RNA sequence: GACCCGGUGAAAUUGAACUGGCCGUGAAGAUGCGGCCUACCCGUGGCAGGACGAAAAGACCCCGUGGAGCUUUACUGCAGC
RNA sequence: GGGAUGACCCCAGGCGGUAGGGGAGCGUUCCCGAUGCCGAUGAAGGCCGACCCGCGAGGGCGGCUGGAGGUAAGGGAAGUG
RNA sequence: GGUGGAGCCUGGGAGUGAGGGCGCGAGCGAUAACGUCCGCGUCCGAGCGCGGGAACAACCGAGACCGCCAGCUAAGGCCCC
RNA sequence: AGCUGGGGCUAGGAGUGAAAAGCUAACCGAGCCCGGAGAUAGCUGGUUCUCCCCGAAAUGACUUUAGGGUCAGCCUCAGGC
RNA sequence: GCUGUUGGGAAGCAGCGCCAGAGAGGGUGAAAGCCCCGUAGGCGAAAGGUGGGGGGAUAGGUGAGGGUACCCGAGUACCCCGUGGUUCGUGGAGCCAUGGGGGAAUCUGGGCGGACCACCGCCUAAGGCUAAGUACUCCGGGUGACCGAUAGCGCACCAGUACCGUGAGGGAAAGGUGAAAAGAACCCCGGGAGGGGAGUGAAAUAGAGCCUGAAACCGUGGGCUUACAAGCAGUCACGGCCCCGAGGGGUUGUGGCGUGCCUAUUGAAGCAUGAGCCGGCGACUCACGGUCGUGGGCGAGCUUAAGCCGUUGAGGCGGAGGCGUAGGGAAACCGAGUCCGAACAGGGCGCAGCGGCCGCAAAGUCCGCGGCCGUGGACCCGAAACCGGG
RNA sequence: CGGGGGGAACCUGGGGAACUGAAACAUCUCAGUACCCAGAGGAGAGGAAAGAGAAAUCGACUCCCUGAGUAGCGGCGAGCG
RNA sequence: AGAUGGUAAGGGCCCACGGUGGAUGCCUCGGCACCCGAGCCGAUGAAGGACGUGGCUACCUGCGAUAAGCCAGGGG
């Protein structure tokens, strides 16, 4: 039978047109009264994923 | 187009023959190997008739070394099967029709 | 031609592995599958795209975005394609959002919308919505931009 | 449902085939199971038996052996020829055996 | 009974065998490697020291995110009251 | 480097090897080639071979058995060692 | 400088994730262990193919494409085996 | 509180049990057959023709992880620089 | 379609002919278009069955404005409580169904459009019936790049049989003489079995314990060799004897060298595992989807799926749709740009063929082939155990 | 007048697990599948809108393709769809 | 003083022929898979059986005290 897109990723991930894995950044969803204001700031914005990880959560997203 | 370079080959070798009609064939194998000696058809080669004159395709099919077809299934294995290949003007005209 | 003259071309069919005939095939015994381990064991390794050991997976620490939907599900609301003026330049006279389906430029079920990356050409365009740019180059083209409902 | 025989016992055949092929004499019998048959001194052999009441000083017995019967063929009484059998539909309305060489019938 | 003769005739076991001893060596306990000693070929009745002898994919021990039985103020459910 | 292209020739260098990657081939069943060719002056299979070609897997040749089937160059598909 | 089965980059397929002896530097151990745990290296692993070491995976020598009843050498050896 | 023939009844998380978890068709901590079924097995085993080139690892990090796995490392192939 | 020919047998080779709407195949003493059963093409049913197509009946069918406000499917709709179905696992939870409670209305009615309210719309529950297109295959038939007696159904044969089990239930092994029995009269040794001649046959180590008859295993004869030797049994050199006709084959006396195969191991000849021996079965596949590579087709375009027609190993039609042509953003939304932002700032993810119109190349896409991945028993065999019905 | 029982699977209704997957496991999955029961038939079910759901449109039901592994469901885990 | 051959109870290798055994090759009524056709039976006693049944009859088939079979129509 075809395959079934995994949802865990479609949710957190977006493949890019180039073939990239652009995921939010990790680190400030809760216990961010002290971090720093760059922290917070920095933390707001999407990362491209190492490669190796990427490729697999692209093989996750065969429709895409 | 892998039914135009089946012909087109045979085209190249010369072993392509069209005719108008079959002059006095009616559903007698043996009206045919007359018309077909006439026509240069001794038996030497495998030939594909395709016309779509039954009679025609009824009077040679049982003959060991013709392929009967009518021209709306004008296939390529059945003409690299034969050495010769042969048409009436009509299969001539819906295959010209098909390549199109 | 003949049957024994057709071949097909070198390359276009290859063999195939057959693992454990023998030493001399190089894939003998553990059948190029090494020694012992999940992996070697029939049915294998759970799926090597997102399992890592145990270990949380790399997917599933990622955080969230948006709005993931609800039930009933999808809203209906009408969806724009976007067809870049170049991609015009083949037609003459009057093009609808039709004939661009027809050409294989515009999807079904998507309204038409013009983009400007090109150079417009004074052609009659029906669409359901431009952009500032198409329109500057469509109307400076002496074009009739003609919008719909 | 039947054996199809174009030979019966016992119009005269000629041996198409085998050893005593050539010779010609009556069907003295039909075996359609094997689909053989056996004819008048054709297939001879020689066959043995135990010094019994039956067969006293014991010896051998000439016996009459069966044929297939592809290898069998009538003989048109007419032009006298072995002939392939076609059927007459008379308006009896009967079907007949005829040969195929002439018209000749062979019952 | 065992042992000899006539009559019948199994078994587990068995990599293949042309299968000695000592001091050493070797995956640390050698008929099979090294050196030396000894030893003519094949058997029968015997004795059990070794082929880490046979048998049973160690009951012990741990391992497996194996199992199953029993237990409770372990967790969560069901009958029942 | 020749010559032009894998035509074969010359010069130089590489070539221990488990897991494992890769490449080129042999062989078995089957299909087109085949309404063809081989076959009773003997098919497939079987026993020998100190001969032939192949690095090798294997391919022919010959003799004995065997007594009705076998199947080429070139390609295709696998219950293929 | 270095043209090497060197290096950079993209991509496909893996296996490995139980190492061991030696040498030098340490810890742990008793300035014990064919002990153990790290570091640089080496070898066996995969070279249990060859010579030496009496015999012996890892000490000395030396990287086995194939054939010769040809020559020179390394470790080690030259009274006899 | 005996032994015994014959006809009967009670069964699978259920029956019987002067109690051993004994017995329930010669192995009962949950009978046997058939089915779900080719259950699962990160464990052991087994994996079949030839030649040719390269050729590892037994490390680090995380891992209810430690004899299994994800990424990197070391091997390989095609293309590019 | 006869002859002639070799042969046990002609269908083989040779000569001369013929049919063919039939050169599919199977038989005949071997290899047959024309010998037999058949094949193409045609024929055919007194009686039972069927009859979805044709003709004929019959039950059944049908108008319009006007007023009337009787009827329009009840413990039902509807509300709450407990559940089930739907993609919906209480979720914002509607819709369909209903075990418990309360409990209406008849078109100005009522259910619905994802809690709820309104606007706008769709429908008309609580009685029932209904062909075909769809599913399966004990049965009959056609056909296979399906098996060919360890294969193929468990059974090619007297098989769900013998045998095992109290019972449910388990479950085999076993095919072939020859063209034709012409299946060996009679005689001889023997109680017989069995054999020796005779005889049959093309062939009798085709003799029914039968086609071919391999290997382990057993035995008879012959050549070399062995009773002071030692050993993974072999390899190298030499010599003696035997055979075949400056060479080779078999054999082995002496001298040299030499630690089985496989497995698992840091490491085995290894006193670690497996295997007595031989022969046959026996393990990396398939379908869909994905991802690289590859041979081709077309190329800002490529491609059809179920199906319809055709064929009877003939292909063609079909554009619905899928991938691509534009991306960015959670989204509205903008768009060669867009997102965070007050920004004309900064940054993220993005944006642009070769020769002489032509040709050539290509993004992309389609079918093949190949490696690998996902889902299924997914490389093969193996548990102890769980569960359901008997 | 009718019913009762049989039929290889196929069909609808009344009931209805578990191993397994989630690399443990309880919600979840396996799946309303396997299995039991009643019924029917050559087919069974369903079926003429108190429907679908945004077209200001469609027009009973059944089946196949497609829509689509889209919308959505989910210890938003495995997975379901 | 010395040195060297011939023995084979049996064993071993090699060749020849046989015994056993039943692989291998050809064969095939049988089996497998797909498409089409066809589709219920039954108190008028089904499905499936027991016991019988022939001049002589162990089993299989066929049949039922009318028992390898009785009547009638069609085919051949
Ligand atoms: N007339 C025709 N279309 N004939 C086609 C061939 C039919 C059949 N296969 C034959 O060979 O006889
Ligand atoms: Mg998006
Ligand atoms: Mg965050
Ligand atoms: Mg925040
Ligand atoms: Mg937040
Ligand atoms: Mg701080
Ligand atoms: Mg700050
Ligand atoms: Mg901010
Ligand atoms: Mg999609
Ligand atoms: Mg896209
Ligand atoms: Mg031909
Ligand atoms: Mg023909
Ligand atoms: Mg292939
Ligand atoms: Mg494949
Ligand atoms: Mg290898
Ligand atoms: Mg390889
Ligand atoms: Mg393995
Ligand atoms: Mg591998
Ligand atoms: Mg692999
Ligand atoms: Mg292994
Ligand atoms: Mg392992
Ligand atoms: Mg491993
Ligand atoms: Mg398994
Ligand atoms: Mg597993
Ligand atoms: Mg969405
Ligand atoms: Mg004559
Ligand atoms: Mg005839
Ligand atoms: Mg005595
Ligand atoms: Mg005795
Ligand atoms: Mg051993
Ligand atoms: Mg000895
Ligand atoms: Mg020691
Ligand atoms: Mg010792
Ligand atoms: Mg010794
Ligand atoms: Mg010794
Ligand atoms: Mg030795
Ligand atoms: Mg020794
Ligand atoms: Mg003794
Ligand atoms: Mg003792
Ligand atoms: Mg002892
Ligand atoms: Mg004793
Ligand atoms: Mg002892
Ligand atoms: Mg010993
Ligand atoms: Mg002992
Ligand atoms: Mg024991
Ligand atoms: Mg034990
Ligand atoms: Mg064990
Ligand atoms: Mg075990
Ligand atoms: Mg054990
Ligand atoms: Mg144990
Ligand atoms: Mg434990
Ligand atoms: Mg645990
Ligand atoms: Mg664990
Ligand atoms: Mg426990
Ligand atoms: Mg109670
Ligand atoms: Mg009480
Ligand atoms: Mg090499
Ligand atoms: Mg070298
Ligand atoms: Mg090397
Ligand atoms: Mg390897
Ligand atoms: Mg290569
Ligand atoms: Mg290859
Ligand atoms: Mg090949
Ligand atoms: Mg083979
Ligand atoms: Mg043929
Ligand atoms: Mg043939
Ligand atoms: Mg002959
Ligand atoms: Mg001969
Ligand atoms: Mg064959
Ligand atoms: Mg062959
Ligand atoms: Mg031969
Ligand atoms: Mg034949
Ligand atoms: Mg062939
Ligand atoms: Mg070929
Ligand atoms: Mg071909
Ligand atoms: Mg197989
Ligand atoms: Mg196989
Ligand atoms: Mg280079
Ligand atoms: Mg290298
Ligand atoms: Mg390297
Ligand atoms: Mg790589
Ligand atoms: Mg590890
Ligand atoms: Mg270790
Ligand atoms: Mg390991
Ligand atoms: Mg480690
Ligand atoms: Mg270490
Ligand atoms: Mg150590
Ligand atoms: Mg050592
Ligand atoms: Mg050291
Ligand atoms: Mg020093
Ligand atoms: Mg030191
Ligand atoms: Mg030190
Ligand atoms: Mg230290
Ligand atoms: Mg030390
Ligand atoms: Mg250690
Ligand atoms: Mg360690
Ligand atoms: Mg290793
Ligand atoms: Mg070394
Ligand atoms: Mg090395
Ligand atoms: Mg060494
Ligand atoms: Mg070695
Ligand atoms: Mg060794
Ligand atoms: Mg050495
Ligand atoms: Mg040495
Ligand atoms: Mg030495
Ligand atoms: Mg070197
Ligand atoms: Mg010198
Ligand atoms: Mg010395
Ligand atoms: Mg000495
Ligand atoms: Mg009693
Ligand atoms: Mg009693
Ligand atoms: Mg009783
Ligand atoms: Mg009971
Ligand atoms: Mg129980
Ligand atoms: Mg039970
Ligand atoms: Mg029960
Ligand atoms: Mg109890
Ligand atoms: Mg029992
Ligand atoms: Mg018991
Ligand atoms: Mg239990
Ligand atoms: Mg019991
Ligand atoms: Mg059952
Ligand atoms: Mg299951
Ligand atoms: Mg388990
Ligand atoms: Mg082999
Ligand atoms: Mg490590
Ligand atoms: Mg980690
Ligand atoms: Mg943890
Ligand atoms: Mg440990
Ligand atoms: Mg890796
Ligand atoms: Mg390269
Ligand atoms: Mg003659
Ligand atoms: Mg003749
Ligand atoms: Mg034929
Ligand atoms: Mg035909
Ligand atoms: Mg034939
Ligand atoms: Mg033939
Ligand atoms: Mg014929
Ligand atoms: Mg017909
Ligand atoms: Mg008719
Ligand atoms: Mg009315
Ligand atoms: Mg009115
Ligand atoms: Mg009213
Ligand atoms: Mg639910
Ligand atoms: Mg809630
Ligand atoms: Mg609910
Ligand atoms: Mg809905
Ligand atoms: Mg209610
Ligand atoms: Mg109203
Ligand atoms: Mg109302
Ligand atoms: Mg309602
Ligand atoms: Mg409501
Ligand atoms: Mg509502
Ligand atoms: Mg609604
Ligand atoms: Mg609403
Ligand atoms: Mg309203
Ligand atoms: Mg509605
Ligand atoms: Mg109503
Ligand atoms: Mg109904
Ligand atoms: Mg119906
Ligand atoms: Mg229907
Ligand atoms: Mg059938
Ligand atoms: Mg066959
Ligand atoms: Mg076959
Ligand atoms: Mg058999
Ligand atoms: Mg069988
Ligand atoms: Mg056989
Ligand atoms: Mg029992
Ligand atoms: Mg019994
Ligand atoms: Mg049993
Ligand atoms: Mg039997
Ligand atoms: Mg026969
Ligand atoms: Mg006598
Ligand atoms: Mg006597
Ligand atoms: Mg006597
Ligand atoms: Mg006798
Ligand atoms: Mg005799
Ligand atoms: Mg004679
Ligand atoms: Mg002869
Ligand atoms: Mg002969
Ligand atoms: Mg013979
Ligand atoms: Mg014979
Ligand atoms: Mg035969
Ligand atoms: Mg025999
Ligand atoms: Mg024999
Ligand atoms: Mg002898
Ligand atoms: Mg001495
Ligand atoms: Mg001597
Ligand atoms: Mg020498
Ligand atoms: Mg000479
Ligand atoms: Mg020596
Ligand atoms: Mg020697
Ligand atoms: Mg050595
Ligand atoms: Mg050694
Ligand atoms: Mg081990
Ligand atoms: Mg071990
Ligand atoms: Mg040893
Ligand atoms: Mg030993
Ligand atoms: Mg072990
Ligand atoms: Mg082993
Ligand atoms: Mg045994
Ligand atoms: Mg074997
Ligand atoms: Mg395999
Ligand atoms: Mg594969
Ligand atoms: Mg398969
Ligand atoms: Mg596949
Ligand atoms: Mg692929
Ligand atoms: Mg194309
Ligand atoms: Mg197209
Ligand atoms: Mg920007
Ligand atoms: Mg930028
Ligand atoms: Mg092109
Ligand atoms: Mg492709
Ligand atoms: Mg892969
Ligand atoms: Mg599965
Ligand atoms: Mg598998
Ligand atoms: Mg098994
Ligand atoms: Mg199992
Ligand atoms: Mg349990
Ligand atoms: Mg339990
Ligand atoms: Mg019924
Ligand atoms: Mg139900
Ligand atoms: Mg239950
Ligand atoms: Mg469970
Ligand atoms: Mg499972
Ligand atoms: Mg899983
Ligand atoms: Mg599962
Ligand atoms: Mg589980
Ligand atoms: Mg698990
Ligand atoms: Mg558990
Ligand atoms: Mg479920
Ligand atoms: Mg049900
Ligand atoms: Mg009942
Ligand atoms: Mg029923
Ligand atoms: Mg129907
Ligand atoms: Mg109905
Ligand atoms: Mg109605
Ligand atoms: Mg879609
Ligand atoms: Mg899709
Ligand atoms: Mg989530
Ligand atoms: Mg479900
Ligand atoms: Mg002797
Ligand atoms: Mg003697
Ligand atoms: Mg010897
Ligand atoms: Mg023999
Ligand atoms: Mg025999
Ligand atoms: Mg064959
Ligand atoms: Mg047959
Ligand atoms: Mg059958
Ligand atoms: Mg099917
Ligand atoms: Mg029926
Ligand atoms: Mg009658
Ligand atoms: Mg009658
Ligand atoms: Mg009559
Ligand atoms: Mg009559
Ligand atoms: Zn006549």
């Amino acid at each position: 039978p075809k395959m079934k897109t995994h949802k865990g990723a479609k949710k957190r991930v977006k493949i890019t047109a180039s073939g990239k894995v652009v995921a939010m950044k990790t680190g400030k969803r809760h216990l961010n009264w002290q971090k720093s204001g760059k922290e917070i700031r920095q933390k707001g914005r999407k990362f491209v994923l190492a490669k190796p990880e990427a490729e697999r959560i692209k093989l996750l997203l065969p429709y895409e | 187009k892998g039914l135009a370079m089946a012909v087109a080959d045979r085209a190249r070798e010369g072993k392509l023959l069209l005719v108008e009609a079959f002059a006095g064939v009616n559903g007698k194998t043996k009206e045919f190997l007359a018309w077909a000696k006439e026509a240069g058809l001794d038996g030497s080669e495998s030939v594909l008739l395709v016309t779509g004159n039954e009679l025609v395709r009824r009077a040679a099919r049982n003959l060991p070394w013709v392929v009967t077809l009518a021209p709306e299934g004008l296939n390529v294995y059945d003409i690299v099967r034969t050495e010769r290949l042969v048409m009436d003007l009509d299969a001539w005209e819906v295959f010209q029709n098909r390549i199109g | 031609m003949k049957l024994s003259d057709l071949r097909p071309n070198p390359g276009a069919n290859k063999r195939r592995k057959r693992v454990g005939r023998g030493p001399g095939s190089g894939h003998g015994k553990t059948a190029t599958r090494g020694h012992k381990g999940q992996k070697s064991r029939s049915g294998g390794l759970k799926d090597p795209r997102r399992f890592e050991g145990g270990r949380s997976t790399t997917l599933m620490r990622l955080p969230k975005r948006g709005m993931q939907g609800q039930v009933p599900g999808e809203i209906k609301r009408p969806r724009y394609q976007g067809v870049n003026l170049k991609d015009l330049a083949r037609f003459e006279g009057e093009v609808t959002p039709e004939l661009l389906v027809r050409a294989g430029l515009l999807k079904k079920g998507y309204r038409l919308k013009i983009l400007g990356e090109g150079e417009a050409k004074p052609l009659k365009v029906v669409a359901h919505a431009f952009s500032k740019s198409a329109l500057e180059k469509l109307k400076a083209a002496g074009g009739e931009p003609v919008l719909l409902e | 449902m039947r054996v199809k025989m174009h030979v019966k016992k016992g119009d005269t055949v000629l041996v198409a085939s085998g050893k005593y092929k050539g010779r010609v004499g009556k069907v003295k019998e039909v075996l359609p199971k094997k689909y053989a048959v056996i004819v008048e001194g054709v297939n001879i052999v020689k066959k043995a038996v135990r010094v019994s009441p039956k067969y006293p000083q014991g010896g051998f017995i000439e016996k009459e052996a069966p044929l297939h019967a592809s290898k069998v063929r009538p003989i048109c009484p007419a032009c006298g020829k072995p002939t392939r059998v076609r059927k007459k539909f008379l308006e009896n309305g009967k079907k007949i055996r005829v040969c195929a060489k002439c018209g000749g019938a062979l019952d």
